[PDB]
């Protein structure tokens, strides 16, 4: 059973640049029978190229294929926002098909630092026996943050998920969502609940904290 | 009394491709199985039936060489009760079969450079063949609803594909000539016999 | 157009066993090569079977004696018998058309979700991020499977600077999503902000008012 | 015409992986299918499965799917099956048989491996006498033998006087008792006249064990 | 998955006469192309491997003599030895090849046929070596006889044993056609000490009464 294996796994350039995304097979296949995918998010596969060079019907004559033997190329000339999503290829020379693991494509831009907000959790929820303090970082670039919480100035560990959006297709950010859940009993243990944000767009970790009791 | 033909079949220059492939009938001959059981050339000799050594002693009615090309994959499904593309749409055996199955690569004659596009297999059909059936149809092929009257396009394809075949592919890939002998026996007069 | 429709998933427990259908416009499964191809979460894609235009078909090892592939051409459709479920066949499933070197998989269906899972089935409670002293607030979805929700701000009428992030399992076993708009600092009591959470696989519609506490 | 070999006995305890094989010399190899076939003791044939070496298509009966393994080697020609856990139970020997076709009798046949499966360890045998009775027609003709009491494995020969005697012996086939290992018996009937003037000795061979041991029986002196 | 059935099991049949060796199948086995049936008869003689006799349900094998027929059809078949010779004495096997998988028969064992002969029966009592390792084996000896039919039961002063009786059995004798048996009774020195007369009983078809040869732990006898 033949192998495909992709490289890089995730990569970003910027719009207009040049993108060159491969294919290695575990085993020659000939040129004729391997295909390229483009999958947005959400949706489903879209057929880009069939035969390692032909562009299906529709298909911009930006998108080109190329290789031959255990080595093939997929390359867009120039990139446009609607070219950046999750491309995968398939063999299809046995009728077992196989795909590869799929190339992430993201936009490039400028370094952004988040604007960071903290929330407690609500009256309504403490009556029932919880209480989810929430940390959101909106609007920031890279994806790379480190948020860490502290409770009385001592770190949480092991209690705390965190979310991140895609990127956003207007301004191409990024939004993390933190979330630390704690027992009401817990909760009211303690005074000082606060979120500490390490970012690259900040030359000092921000921290946003409040007091149990709007104190 | 005379020699049977055997060398003209396999020793061929050209061999048919597998939708349209050729069917000799051997008789009125006498032919020594010999050379094909002790030959180094094949790398496929499967004999579904029949003792192919112990069959110089035999006489049969009519002894048919069916012959054509398919790629190295597929070789395994010229066999009874076989599924895939070759068996279901270009080349069915019965699954009574009485005969053998001879393939050996041909990497270094049938393989332009360019890819030789004199290779053909049927890649499109609405239901299998029946065992020994054979099709040559070019007929476009009706995948959608709408009728496509002669010309092709989308959901209308034409039913014949190209192996393409190219020597750098891998051995699994290249072209091997296949014979296929099948023995038959009616209650008629046996002319295809072997030596003494 | 030409389209394929893919009906059949849903949420059963292990053992299980679901009927999941590929419904077809302008194009005809009795005389296409069709495959069916299975995304598991988070995960890339699968090859899962085949049926050939003929009737002879092909399957997956993970999924051998277990996957069963099937047509009607009256209904013009393709069925997949799914039995002994087991947790990694909860995917979103994809059939579509192969072309072979004609094309390739040029037709694909919308998707089909499967979960394979014994947990029962759960609504979203829903709380108010309040905002505090450009200002953010939101609203808090937790508690909810299976998945997924959906959450307008408004009834569909706040639209630019939300943020709704996806879903995290939880080790309850229920999911749970946050949800977030930024909104201009001066107008708060003015403007009044709900957001409408909508889980169908529970029938919940929660409508949620959000406003800046004492 | 061609011929099939195969591989030499085998002692294994129970659990033990075994990979006997069967390689087939001369010409007109290409066709022939080979296949196995297992003899328990004294019991008669089962056909265990069939492979073609060109492709290894591999067909097994309904009673050793998944039990054993056949695979094939056309590059030497030769033909493999192999256990992953030895059973006790699967003490029997194993031929290979060759059809020139899948649907063909089985014209060339191997010479046999003989596989015992068993706890036991190698032990040379203990070798006790069998002398002729003191209430013997003296003018008749009386028996007497040899005891080769706990041995294994198996076999052991058994020759009389250096093989300087080979009429009216009979060596019996051996029994498996419950301790694992075997016993046989080997008796010889003489003329009474020559019990007094002829020494009579068995000579006892089990290659395994590396034991050669000969007895000395004479009628009990009492 | 097509069962297979050969009559008799034993078939002795004396020098020169004929034998005849069913098989009963379970499906038609006639390749309608052919119209040939996909049976083979083979012959196994003790340590030898099975020799190919039969290919299809007539056709002989080179090499074999004219005195081997097949025949039958449909689903049942036969085998038959014209001019029985001694040289072919073996155990015989049907086989079916019409398909995967492939299936013999249960097995006729054929051996000659000749006139009843009463067993000579010695008894030995054990060695003094074998005793000292700790065990005690009396060996009991049934010399030439026919038919292979024999029963050996032990007694321990008039006591019955049953359940530490071994026993094996010569292969038919090329000289005169006759067969041997040996019964091991082995069991510990206490128990052996414990009684005196030790008798060996065989019941055969040429012995008229039952033949006991016995020995008093001891004395010498
Ligand atoms: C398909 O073709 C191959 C090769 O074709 C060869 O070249 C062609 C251009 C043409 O000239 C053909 O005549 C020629 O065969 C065939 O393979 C060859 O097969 C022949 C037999 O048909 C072989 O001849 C043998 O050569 C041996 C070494 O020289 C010799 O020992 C052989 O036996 C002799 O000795 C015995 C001793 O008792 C005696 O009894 C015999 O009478 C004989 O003299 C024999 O002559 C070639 O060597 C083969 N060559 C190769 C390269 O394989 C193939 O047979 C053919 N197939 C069909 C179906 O026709």
């Amino acid at each position: 059973e033949i192998v495909l294996t992709q490289s890089p796994g995730t990569l970003s350039l910027s719009p207009g640049e040049r993108a060159t995304l491969s294919c290695r097979a575990s085993q020659s296949v000939p040129s004729s029978y391997l295909a390229w995918y483009q999958q947005k998010p959400g949706q489903a596969p879209r057929l880009l190229i069939y035969g390692a060079s032909s562009r299906a019907t529709g298909i911009p004559d930006r998108f080109s294929g190329s290789g031959s033997g255990t080595d093939f190329t997929l390359t867009i000339s120039r990139l446009e926002p609607e070219d950046f999503a999750v491309y995968y290829c398939q063999q299809y020379g046995s009728p077992m098909y196989t795909f590869g693991q799929g190339t992430k494509l993201e936009i490039k831009r400028t370094v952004a630092a988040p604007s960071v907000f903290i929330f407690p959790p609500s009256d309504e929820q403490l009556k029932s026996g919880t209480a989810s303090v929430v940390c959101l970082l909106n609007n920031f670039y890279p994806r790379e943050a480190k948020v860490q919480w502290k409770v009385d100035n001592a770190l949480q560990s092991g209690n705390s998920q965190e979310s991140v959006t895609e990127q956003d297709s207007k301004d191409s950010t990024y939004s993390l969502s933190s979330t630390l859940t704690l027992s009401k009993a817990d909760y009211e243990k303690h005074k000082v609940y606060a979120c500490e944000v390490t970012h690259q767009g900040l030359s000092s970790p921000v921290t946003k904290s409040f007091n149990r009791g709007e104190c | 009394t005379n020699l049977c033909p055997f060398g003209e079949v396999f020793n061929a220059t050209r061999f048919a491709s597998v939708y349209a492939w050729n069917r000799k009938r051997i008789s009125n001959c006498v032919a020594d199985y010999s050379v094909l059981y002790n030959s180094a050339s094949f790398s496929t000799f499967k004999c579904y039936g029949v003792s192919p050594t112990k069959l110089n002693d035999l006489c049969f009615t009519n002894v048919y060489a069916d012959s054509f090309v398919i790629r190295g994959d597929e070789v395994r499904q010229i066999a009874p009760g076989q599924t895939g593309k070759i068996a279901d749409y270009n080349y069915k055996l019965p699954d009574d079969f009485t005969g053998c199955v001879i393939a050996w690569n041909s990497n270094n004659l049938d393989s332009k450079v360019g890819g030789n596009y004199n290779y053909l297999y049927r890649l499109f059909r609405k239901s299998n063949l029946k065992p020994f059936e054979r099709d040559i149809s070019t007929e476009i092929y009706q995948a959608g609803s709408t009728p496509c009257n002669g010309v092709e396009g989308f959901n209308c394809y034409f039913p014949l594909q190209s192996y393409g075949f190219q020597p750098t592919n891998g051995v699994g890939y290249q072209p091997y000539r296949v014979v296929v002998l099948s023995f038959e026996l009616l209650h008629a007069p046996a002319t295809v016999c072997g030596p003494k | 157009e030409v389209q394929l429709v893919e009906s059949g998933g849903g949420l059963i427990q292990p053992g299980g066993s679901l009927r999941l259908s590929c419904a077809a416009s302008g194009i005809t499964v009795v005389r296409n090569y069709m495959t069916w191809v299975r995304q598991a979460p988070g995960k890339g894609l699968e090859w899962v079977s085949v049926i050939y235009s003929g009737g002879t078909t092909y399957y997956a090892d993970s999924v051998k004696g277990r996957f069963t592939i099937s047509r009607d051409n009256s209904k013009n459709t393709m069925y997949l018998q799914m039995n002994s479920l087991r947790a990694e066949d909860t995917a979103i499933y994809y059939c579509a058309r192969d072309l072979e070197v004609v094309g390739a998989m040029d037709v694909w269906g919308q998707g089909t979700t499967v979960t394979v899972s014994s947990a029962s089935t759960k609504g979203p409670s829903v709380f108010p991020l309040a905002p505090s002293s450009t200002a953010a607030l939101g609203c808090l979805v937790k508690d909810y499977f299976p998945e997924p929700v959906t959450v307008s701000w408004n009834s569909g009428a706040l639209t630019s600077g939300v943020h709704t992030f996806p879903a995290v399992l939880q080790s309850s076993g229920l999911y749970s999503l946050s949800s977030v708009v930024t909104v201009p600092s001066s107008s708060l009591g003015t403007q009044t902000y709900i957001c409408n959470v909508n889980h169908k696989p529970s029938n919940t519609k929660v409508d949620k008012r959000v406003e800046p506490k004492s």
